[PDB]
DNA sequence: CTAATAGATTAGAGCCGTCA
RNA sequence: UGACGGCUCUAAUCUAUUAGU
């Protein structure tokens, strides 16, 4: 007889048993219980029998308001009595009181006339009066060993709560950038152009640079605001491939590498802004970006495929917008964010920050990923353009083709969400 | 297709020489490291405050329980976890009356009415330490939320004393440094939140569901400013020392005069675990520069390689700097001309602003936490934050953010520095939670710089945490 | 090495500054929490520390 | 020194949620 | 200031060019 034997409630007093059951195995002691098996089934009687009758050396039994008049607990305290008669064993049977609700005048029959182990005030101190009581009794122990209490609690407890080979694919909020015009062009408008002229309002994306003009644009394009630009010697326009100056490959005394990589994602993020424009969305200034969002009713029942981005809260809409940035690290990408704004009759912003700040902490607090990522992609869908792309328009015939899938990403290691 | 690496959970140390994931469960199942005997605990405050102290004290004595026992493991109570007394029965009192406070803190000024609660308390703190016979562990400052309200920096109100920060709990733990007093500072809505309520009859903060997560937390920190060890890492090599570097601006001045504050983490070679700040704060004149001259340079790494020399008897075979902003070539080559010839010194910035979110394509659960993605053989997205299948949860509500790692100078292996950024956001003592998103070098760094920076007075200051965190 | 210098202030300066030197440094820069330090100190620096 | 146009990198405050 | 996480607002500085000189 090495066996100690644990009665308790199986869904009630799980983390007094699993605790105290942990502690006895790490002092040494051999310990039975029903939270320390899995796959039971018929394990379930003829077996308990056996373990109380020709195992169990002491009978541990944790009493509390959900322990007091329990089918189980009541028949295997009858059972321990029976064995308790059968030795010649006065101290078999211990209570352990755990529960303030339970008062000292409610205890069944079994067990009113035993003195027991107090708990509820601490447990460190009922821990140590069990070990005392044990070392008093002489109850069978082997060398204290905190290995087997640890390796139970990793293979009962922590059974089905770990990784899992499993191959899954991610969806990101990157556009990869399909298309590059084949040529940079440098336009030398030396001293024709006005000197004020705030090229930002022209037709097609420009950059003011020394005397020139970069830009992805015809030699005679934006004629319109600048008259005097028919009369113009073509042979004087500095040309650079795009695909040298993209991957490092080119460098002269006009214009380092970098400086034509930050003028490129200058053009790129003004085509953009230019062609949101285009798309007739509306805008939202942020504190250094710029957010684009739809209004109630430009959709059909605002939803495109079965997926809402315009709703309704209390008195406020939401509507669900994107922000764009073009970057060339790692690889030429168009990065998007993801914001709420809130309308008081879906076409008319709200004119206080706080208010905005509030509304979108408590409106995204039971939006989860499959939300904000359906969401994502079919905004970016809504903005593709025939069937599979988006074009920026760079100049008369120049374009930027960017993807409306963003990139997708491949792991092996998973879990297996068990509800 | 883009293809992801996982790195394994790094798992932390407890009593019995018995490793675990969590910190909880091996505190509830095998115990911490050393051994005390019992915290005495110092309480200044009002009336009603120590009422609210002892009434606190007296309920950590028994187990409380969470709404959910899988997301949130519970706590069985104090002696059960620490394997050591705090009750309240060792407790000092000194009273602050009332009337003192709403005198001072009127004067329209709130440096001035900051200055002055900050000496109402640390002068009768500091009398007690000098001319008293009991022995105090912990002192336990608790504080009123009208106090709390109304002194910090950005506070409306419905000279001498202008060379300090405006805010209370800064500069009371820069006024107590040369003093050396462990304290924590709780306000009377913490610890008493049943009866602090708005115009609805409910409480202003609902601690219902995770009053064992508050326990576990208080009943840590209170460990750990005692001088106990709650935990130490289990898979620390030996030779490497981690420092990190963190910039704060001084201001309250003519000149912002950018300040630099170090902390260090190494092997004890006793297998234990040394993990002190270093810091004699390091300044730039020049605005809005974050970068070091050379002599500064020179005097802070000469300072953290003679520790570590001294700590361990030899110089070190590998330095990290992990930092949050890049080096210029200037700095490096004033790093490089005091670090002795075999030794690798490698330069890593952590950033977090660089947009960059996975979806699963199902399920409404986020990515898991160890997962990285590396572009480069010198750059990698990292995420610390995600679902952890061991608590059925993640720890974040949104899609969470990884961090970009770039070996900015030196040369190392991405998959190590990964490795062991992971393994050191296992270490934040000032809090009781599965793990951070943050390595720990860059956030008690960070945690010296603005204590030690609302004060011009401070010479040679304290290297150990319990005196700032 | 310090106690032979035949100056009774400057042994007793040197040996005092060596001592606390290492005590100060135990009580700021550690998160060890020692009540009462004690000082083991050798016959012969008790016996030639007078004047 | 100085006033604009970008991109790219830095720090500071302050508010809201944690159940289910 | 018991934690942590996510957001939003506000400064700097550097680099290139333009006008100041
Ligand atoms: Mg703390």
């Amino acid at each position: 007889r090495n066996k100690i034997f644990i009665s308790h409630a199986t869904p009630d007093d799980n983390d007094f048993t699993r605790w105290l059951a942990l502690k006895l195995i790490g002092l040494g002691y051999e310990v039975w219980c029903d939270i320390l098996f899995l796959d039971k089934g018929v394990d379930f009687w003829s077996n308990i029998e056996k373990v109380i009758r020709e195992d169990t050396c002491k009978f541990l039994l944790v009493s509390s308001s959900y322990s007091n008049q329990r089918e189980g607990v009541l028949k295997e305290l009858a059972v321990a009595a029976k064995v308790k008669k059968q030795l010649k064993d006065d101290k078999f049977i211990i209570p352990l009181a755990i529960d303030e609700q339970l008062s000292y005048d409610d205890i069944n029959i079994d067990i009113v006339r035993l003195n027991a182990i107090d708990f509820k005030m601490s447990w460190a101190r009922g821990l140590k009066d069990i070990l005392e009581a044990f070392e008093k009794q002489k109850v069978p122990k082997e060398v204290a060993d905190a290995s087997k209490s640890n390796l139970l609690y990793q293979q009962i407890f922590l059974h089905d709560k770990s990784v899992i080979e499993k191959e899954e694919i991610y969806d990101s909020n990157w556009l990869s950038i399909l298309s590059f015009p084949e040529e940079l062009r440098f336009h030398e408008y030396n001293w024709m152009l006005p000197k004020r002229f705030d090229v930002r309002e022209l037709t097609f994306p420009a950059v003011r640079y020394k005397n020139y003009l970069c830009t992805f644009a015809w030699a005679y394009d934006f004629t319109y605001h600048l008259p005097k630009t028919e009369t113009y010697h073509k042979s004087k326009t500095i040309r650079i491939p795009t695909e040298e100056i993209l991957s490092g490959s080119y460098d002269s005394n006009f214009i380092r590498n970098a400086e034509c990589k930050r003028l490129i994602v200058q053009l790129l993020n003004k085509a953009f802004e230019l062609r949101m424009k285009d798309k007739e969305v509306q805008e939202y200034e942020m504190s250094n970006k710029t957010a684009y969002w739809l209004e109630k009713g430009k959709l059909e029942k605002d939803k495109f495929e079965k997926t809402m981005l315009v709703g309704k809260q209390k008195d406020k809409n939401w509507h669900f917008a994107i922000s764009g940035a073009s970057k060339l690290y790692p690889f030429p990408v168009l990065m998007i964010s993801s914001h709420i704004f809130f309308t008081a009759d879906g076409k008319k912003l709200i004119d206080s920050s706080s208010v905005q700040h509030s509304s979108r902490r408590r409106q995204g607090k039971n939006w989860w990923n499959n939300t904000w990522r359906t969401k994502l992609l079919a905004f970016i869908k809504y903005l593709s353009d025939d069937d599979t792309s988006f074009y920026l328009e760079m100049g008369s015939e120049e374009k930027v083709f960017v993807s409306n899938e963003p990139v997708k990403f491949k792991g092996n290691v998973s879990y297996n969400i068990p509800e | 297709m883009k293809e992801l690496i996982y790195i394994e959970e790094p798992k932390i140390l407890f009593a019995h020489g018995q490793k675990c994931t969590d910190a909880r469960d091996g505190l509830a199942l095998f115990g911490p490291l050393n051994n005390l005997y019992g915290i005495k605990s110092g309480v200044i405050g009002t009336k009603q405050g120590l009422k609210i102290f002892r009434d606190y004290l007296d309920h950590i004595q028994k187990p409380i329980y969470n709404s959910n026992s899988i997301t949130r493991p519970m706590f069985p109570g104090f002696e059960a976890v620490f394997d050591c007394k705090w009750e309240s029965t060792g407790i000092t009192f000194k009273e602050v009356t009332n009337e003192d406070i709403g005198k001072f803190l009127y004067n329209s000024s709130t440096h001035k009415r900051t200055y002055d609660l900050v000496s109402l308390f640390i002068d009768k703190i500091i009398s007690a330490n000098k001319n008293e016979d009991e022995n105090v562990d912990v002192w336990f400052v608790i504080v009123p939320d009208e106090i709390y309200k109304y002194c910090r920096p950005n506070s409306v109100l419905p000279a001498e004393t202008y060379n300090y920060d405006a805010q209370f709990h800064d500069q009371f733990k820069a006024r107590l440094l040369k003093h050396t007093i462990p304290t924590q500072i709780f306000r009377e809505s913490t610890l008493a939140w049943r009866d602090f309520k708005n115009a609805f009859g409910l409480p202003i903060r609902d601690f219902s569901k995770i009053e064992g997560h508050l326990a576990w937390t208080i009943s840590t920190a209170a460990f750990y400013k005692a001088g106990g060890k709650p935990w130490k890492l289990s898979d620390v090599r030996n030779g490497v020392c981690y420092l990190g570097l963190v910039y704060k601006k001084v201001e309250k001045s003519k000149n912002p005069r950018n300040a630099c504050c170090a902390a260090q983490m190494f092997l004890d070679n006793g297998d234990g675990t040394v993990f002190k700040g270093e810091v004699g704060p390091w300044y730039n004149p020049k605005n809005g520069q974050y970068h070091l001259e050379p002599k500064e340079a020179k005097a802070l790494l000469s300072q953290s390689l003679q520790s570590y020399k001294e700590q361990i008897g030899e110089y070190p075979k590998e330095v990290f700097i992990h930092a949050k902003t890049r080096f210029n070539h200037q700095e490096w080559d004033a790093f490089l001309e005091v670090t002795p010839k075999e030794t690798n010194l490698v330069g890593v910035t952590i950033s977090k602003t660089k947009p960059l979110k996975l979806y699963k394509t199902e399920g409404d659960y986020t990515i898991l936490r160890g997962n990285a993605y590396v572009v480069n053989e010198r750059s990698a997205f990292l995420w610390t934050v995600g679902y952890v299948p061991k608590i059925q949860t993640a720890l974040s509500m949104e899609v969470p953010n990884p961090l970009f790692i770039e070996i900015n100078k030196g040369e190392a292996d991405i998959k190590q520095v990964l490795k062991d950024i992971l393994s050191l956001t296992k270490l934040n003592y000032n809090a009781c939670i599965f793990a951070d998103g943050e390595p720990v070098t860059l956030r008690f760094a960070d945690k010296i710089g603005e204590i030690l920076t609302a004060s011009t007075d401070i010479k040679t200051p304290p290297l150990a945490f319990k005196y700032y965190i």
